[PDB]
């Protein structure tokens, strides 16, 4: 199975870091617990 | 002489109260600690604060004193509660070691039968006797406040109060005893000597934690009882000094703090709940 | 709650609590028992005795208590990953041949490895364990046959079933670590049915009165 | 010898570490939890839960021999299904809501009907094949789940056949978890041998293999945008790994952890990390960061499981305990 | 399957006792509901009865005449009766439902048995009472309400029935936008606060009958006029 694993067009590590950290901050406002919903619209509440 | 006392007093109370307080709020708190003996030592702990609020202030009060200044209605009220907290208190004890006992003697029934519901008619029983031994003297019986005298009511109370509950104490804690004795006693000599050994120090503990229990209650309970029967039968002669007097009572409101130490901060799981809380 | 077909969500709700409060006040008063051993230890004949692909769970009533044991040896598995989910077992039964000693992997070291391995773990720090030495018969021709001292070069008595069963047992209960803390129970299999049973009765009930007096602070 | 290739072919693109990329970000910040509902019922240790796609419905398996499905809303139980065996060991929720699976120490895996005419929960299918104790199990379909195992391999079942299509073999120790694609094309798993492997469910044959840990992963997860997952070990460290860089970014740990991690999850927008542990502490760790946000501090005896729902709102616990948190 | 017995001739001021078997489904967790069908008039609503006999209702024109018990061993339900009045003539239904988060009650409905005899709440108004119509023409029916049936919560309890000639009232949609397993997609709902609509597209000669709304608002629950299509 190894010769499989050494044929693959692996990527820069850098670019995997800058496509992640966009990833992220793209949705950075579709996270109610990293900025916490106010309690007015809050299901839970 | 009386800011001495005083001060003595209250330190004395604060402790009561606050033994009781932390035992309560220890197993209603803690989860691991919710089981049918737990159940009857919270039980007990609850009789022991109630009688440190309502009873010990009263009392220390009269002695400081010396007087009774809050009426006659306020001494027959203090004297109902005396009588039926202690009562219970009494009883609980009694309660715990009989489920001690059948806990010990009897494990079909631990396994298959032992409920809550155990705890709960054990406590309700307590509290009915405590009321029976406590109703009579207010329902159909001046400067001080002083307990009825009367021959038969004395040695009914004191009988229902004290004796009855030693003896179930003495004898199931002898078959404690005899049951924890049994079950002890049931290049290759080190491992028949570690053997002996270990069996000694089990029965050595054995031997301490029932003599503790029992010495503890009846140097609590046993002289004030005994000058209770005597008194009414002798007071006619009797020159016992106020000092005699005034110790004698205050060793039986003394155990009220004694127990929940035996039976909560002597027990492993009750400080490791403690430990756990802080 | 305050609208229609709520309130029924909360009976409903309120009924399989009741439902489930019912059912675990029935599995809790019921003894669980572990059962260990190789695979020609002899586990099956403790079952032919009681009852007359996974996990497997026996069932029997003795004398107005309720057993449940489990067998784990069906399934080959790392233990340490599942090991823990029997923790709080009443006791453990361990089963070992006497005559193991048919084939070299040396069956019985195996079997005394495993042995330390079980009582020595840390989540049956508490749990006292029950030995069964089966094959008492076959072991009889056995000693007479082949000595001893093949598998225990060390061993100087004499070649007789009543030395060699008890230096067995001896070496047997040698390997806990912890003996202040649990016991171990050693019987020898007998053909008639009645011993097994009466002996798991007892050695559960001893269990049960020495924890009661611990929890009461004698023992 | 290949090994030696990819060891040079891995070392040569990592120019920077995904830490020094991320010196310029700002830090997330301190990150509190509160408990709003706690669901009570279950009698013994749960093992295992899993949200439901609505973000309302969970369930839950305990080795009490019962598995609840919880209104997290309202906290009510709105099913309890009485299991054949008590030894469970893992549990999941159909996308559509229409069944439920679980297993454990037996070898075969069951699946529930919830819509049942009857109005009775039924059993649908009991998957056997096995030899080794059902690890997880996650459903791809309402015809198609794929399962894990103790005996080194995992295998994509058809429900309606009721035998398994395709088998995956190259694990040395039992698979601990498994974790479905956001596409469902790859799946990955964690095993007892310290490594993570990547499968194809179409082609059903190994793409990639993951090394570092010092002992066995207990858990792992897709990160959101299914470029990355990140695995728990006993280590006390998470790690995360990139697919197409096939090499680790970095390890979120701590002098102060023992007894490390035992599940894994993400966030909706995959910044923060949420693990639990066997300090039935669960901690919050910056993605990016690898900083230590909050600890989500509500159990007594040990975190088993969690998950962060769909929609995000709101994350699960379950512990040995018998009781889940629900935490935002 | 649901089946009721107990009908017959009966005299004012006497009793009787209905009876209904149910088999094929886990009894014990629905609850009953009993509605009755006047021989010329719509549904009313007569008694419930939710699993377990944990809780009961009555009707005001019935409350303290009958009375609604349950045998769930054998899967019967009984609805006794005292002081049979001039308008207690009517075909009564027997109905299944059952109450969790997802459900659909009111989706089974029994035959029914003929009962002859000799001699604040939310109102549910339906405008039209009779409309043609012709195979492969979309038709709309209208609903309203003298109170919101949109609960704080967001749910709205409205419900919609269908009765073919001949038949038995079956579930249709639920909760304004929930369709019945096995209804065709044709089949359509919506509305807001006290105004609410059905609507069919290309209507079959399988469509014709009477279409009901109720309200699952509060009790006592209410039908509509009914409106007919032909
Ligand atoms: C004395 C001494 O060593 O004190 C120990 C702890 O407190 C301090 O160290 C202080 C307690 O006493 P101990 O630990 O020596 O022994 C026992 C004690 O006698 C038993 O009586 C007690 O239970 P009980 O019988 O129900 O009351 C046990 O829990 C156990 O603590
Ligand atoms: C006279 C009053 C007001 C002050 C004293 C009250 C309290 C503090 C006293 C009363 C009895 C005492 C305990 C009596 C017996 C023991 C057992 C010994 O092995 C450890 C200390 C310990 C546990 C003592 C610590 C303090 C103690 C709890
Ligand atoms: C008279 C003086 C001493 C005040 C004493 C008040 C006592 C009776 C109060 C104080 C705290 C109370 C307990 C506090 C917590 C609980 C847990 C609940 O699930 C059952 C009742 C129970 C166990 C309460 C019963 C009465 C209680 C023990
Ligand atoms: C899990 C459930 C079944 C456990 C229930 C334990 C019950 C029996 C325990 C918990 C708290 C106890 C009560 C706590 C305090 C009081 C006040 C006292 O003046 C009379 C006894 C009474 C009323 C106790 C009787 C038994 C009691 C009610
Ligand atoms: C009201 C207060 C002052 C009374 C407390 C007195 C206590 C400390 C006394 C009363 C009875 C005593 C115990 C009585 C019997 C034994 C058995 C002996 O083999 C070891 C000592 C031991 C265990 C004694 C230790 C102290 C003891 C517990
Ligand atoms: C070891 C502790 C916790 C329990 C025993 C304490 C007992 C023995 C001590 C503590 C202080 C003592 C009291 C102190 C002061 C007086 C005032 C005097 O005019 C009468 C006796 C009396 C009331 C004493 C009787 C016994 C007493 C109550
Ligand atoms: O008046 C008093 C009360 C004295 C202490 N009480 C006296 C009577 N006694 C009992 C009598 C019959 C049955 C019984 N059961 C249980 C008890 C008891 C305990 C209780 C104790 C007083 C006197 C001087 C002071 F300084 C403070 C109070
Ligand atoms: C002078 C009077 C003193 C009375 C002291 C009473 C102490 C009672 C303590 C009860 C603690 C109960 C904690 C419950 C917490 C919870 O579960 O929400
Ligand atoms: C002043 C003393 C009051 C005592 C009140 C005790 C309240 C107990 C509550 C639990 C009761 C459980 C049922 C017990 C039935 C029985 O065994 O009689």
């Amino acid at each position: 199975q190894l010769k499989m694993e050494a044929n693959i067009d692996r990527i820069k590590v850098s670019k995997a870091a800058a496509d992640l950290m966009a990833y992220c901050e793209a949705h950075a406002k579709e996270d109610p617990l990293l900025t916490p919903v106010p309690a007015s619209e809050n299901p839970f509440r | 002489y009386q800011v001495i006392t005083s001060l003595l007093l209250g330190t004395l109370i604060f402790c009561a109260v606050l033994g009781n307080a932390c035992v309560v709020a220890a197993i209603a708190l803690e989860r691991s600690l919710q089981n049918v003996a737990n159940y009857l030592i919270g039980s007990l702990a609850v009789t022991d604060l109630m009688v440190s609020v309502l009873v010990l202030p009263m009392a220390a009060l009269y002695q400081v004193l010396n007087k009774w200044t809050l009426g006659q209605v306020t001494c027959d009220l203090f004297i109902a509660l005396d009588v039926l907290c202690c009562t219970s208190s009494i009883w609980h004890l009694c309660a715990i070691a009989l489920d001690r006992y059948w806990a010990i003697t009897d494990p079909i029934d631990y396994v298959n039968k032992r409920t809550p519901r155990r705890a709960a008619a054990l406590i309700s029983l307590t509290w009915l006797i405590g009321f029976l031994i406590s109703i009579p003297p207010m329902l159909g019986w001046p400067d001080a406040c002083t307990i009825s005298k009367d021959h038969g009511y004395t040695i009914y109370s004191t009988f229902g109060a004290f004796y009855i509950p030693l003896l179930l104490m003495l004898v199931l804690y002898g078959r404690i005893f005899r049951a924890a004795r049994f079950r002890i006693r049931k290049k290759n000599e080190r491992n028949a000597e570690a053997k002996r050994k270990m069996a000694l120090a089990r029965e050595r503990k054995t031997v301490k934690t029932l003599g503790i229990i029992m010495g503890t209650f009846i140097l609590c309970w046993l002289p004030f009882f005994i000058v209770a029967l005597v008194l009414p039968f002798c007071e006619s002669s009797c020159h016992m000094p106020t000092l005699l007097g005034a110790i004698i009572n205050w060793l039986g409101y003394s155990n009220s703090l004694l127990n929940p130490v035996i039976y909560a901060y002597f027990n492993k799981d009750f400080q490791n709940a403690f430990k756990k809380i802080i | 709650t305050l609208s229609a077909e709520d309130k029924a969500a909360v009976e409903r709700s309120k009924m399989i609590d009741r439902n489930l409060r019912e059912d675990g006040e029935k599995a809790a008063r019921e003894v669980k028992l572990l059962l260990l051993g190789a695979g020609e230890s002899g586990k099956n004949t403790i079952v032919k005795q009681m009852k007359i692909t996974g996990i497997v769970e026996t069932h029997f009533t003795f004398k107005d208590l309720h057993f449940k044991m489990f067998d784990v040896g069906a399934q080959r598995s790392e233990r340490k990953k599942w090991i823990h989910c029997f923790e709080g077992v009443t006791a453990i039964i361990f089963c070992v041949a006497l005559s193991d000693y048919d084939l070299v992997l040396n069956r019985m070291h195996a079997s005394m490895k495993l042995f330390d391995s079980i009582c020595n773990n840390k989540w049956f720090t508490d749990t006292s364990i029950i030995l069964f030495l089966n094959k008492k018969d076959l072991f009889e021709e056995k000693i007479k046959k082949s000595p001893l001292t093949i598998c225990y070069p060390e061993y100087a008595g004499s070649n007789t079933y009543e030395e060699a069963a008890a230096y067995i047992q001896c070496q047997f209960e040698d390997l806990n670590k912890r003996k202040d803390t649990k016991e171990i129970y050693t019987h020898f299999t007998c053909s008639t049915d009645t011993k097994n049973v009466q002996f798991v009765f007892d050695a559960v009930t001893d269990v049960i009165i020495k924890n009661n007096l611990k929890d009461c602070g004698l023992f | 010898q290949l090994k030696n290739q990819i060891r040079d072919a891995r070392k040569a693109c990592a120019d920077a570490t995904l830490s020094q990329i991320t010196n310029n970000i700002d830090p997330v910040g301190r990150i509190q939890m509160r408990t709003r509902r706690t669901l009570r019922g279950h009698l013994a240790k749960i093992y295992a839960m899993h949200w439901g796609t609505d973000s309302r419905l969970l369930v839950s398996a305990s080795q009490d021999g019962k598995l609840i499905i919880w209104d997290s809303y309202t906290t009510n139980k709105v099913h309890a299904i009485p299991l054949r065996s008590s030894w469970v060991m893992t549990c999941a929720y159909a996308p559509s809501g229409n069944y439920v699976a679980c297993g454990g120490l037996d070898n075969i895996c069951s699946i529930y009907n919830l819509k049942t005419r009857e109005g009775n929960v039924r059993v649908s299918r009991e998957l056997a094949g096995h030899t080794g104790y059902l690890s997880c199990c996650r459903f791809l379909d309402d015809n198609q789940i794929v399962t894990s195992s103790g005996d080194t391999t995992c295998a994509l079942w058809d429900i309606e056949t009721g035998q398994q299509t395709t088998t995956f073999t190259g694990h040395t120790g039992d698979v601990m978890s498994l974790s479905l694609a956001p596409d469902t094309r790859l799946f990955v798993s964690g095993a007892c041998d310290a490594s993570a492997k990547l499968w194809d469910v179409r082609e059903g044959m190994c793409r990639q293999t993951f090394t570092g840990h010092e002992s066995d992963i207990n858990a792992i997860c897709f990160f959101p945008n299914g470029n990355a997952f990140a695995t728990g070990s006993d280590d006390a460290t998470c790690r995360l790994f990139d697919l197409r860089a096939d090499q680790e970014l970095m390890t979120y740990s701590h002098d102060n952890i023992i007894c490390g991690i035992t599940s894994v999850s993400f966030s909706k927008s995959g910044r923060l990390l949420l693990a639990g542990y066997d300090d039935f502490n669960c901690n919050v760790w910056d993605a990016l960061k690898a900083d230590r946000a909050g600890v989500l501090a509500g159990h007594d005896n040990r975190v088993s499981c969690l998950g962060v729902t769909d929609d995000g709102m709101a994350v699960a616990t379950g512990s040995w305990d018998s009781f889940l948190k629900i935490w935002n | 399957q649901l089946v009721e017995s107990g009908g017959g001739l009966v005299q004012p001021g006497g009793s009787r006792k209905l009876s209904c078997s149910a088999s094929g489904f886990a009894f014990s967790s629905f609850g009953m509901h009993w509605v009755r069908q006047a021989p010329e008039k719509g549904l009313e609503w007569v008694a419930y009865i939710s699993s377990g006999s944990g809780t009961i209702y009555y009707a005001d024109t019935v409350k303290g005449r009958f009375t609604i018990s349950r045998d769930d061993p054998k899967n019967t339900l009984f609805l006794q009766m005292t002081s049979l009045r001039s308008e207690d003539t009517a075909m009564y239904y027997c109905v299944r439902s059952i109450y969790y988060y997802g459900s659909s009650p009111f989706d089974f409905w029994g035959q029914g048995t003929t009962l002859t005899v000799s001699s604040s709440d939310i109102v549910m108004t339906q405008a039209t009472s009779s409309v043609p119509v012709t195979p492969g023409e979309s038709v709309s029916i209208s609903c309203r309400s003298s109170k919101s049936l949109l609960h704080s919560n967001g749910n709205t309890y409205l419900y919609w029935f269908l009765q073919r000639p001949g038949q038995s009232p079956q579930l249709l949609i639920y909760r304004m936008s929930n369709l019945a397993s096995g209804v065709p997609d044709r089949f359509s709902g919506s509305g807001s606060g006290t105004a609410f609509t059905l609507t069919i597209s290309r209507l079959e000669a399988e469509d014709v009958g009477v279409y009901y709304c109720m309200q699952h608002l509060e009790y006592p629950l209410t039908f509509g006029a009914g409106t007919k299509l032909e």
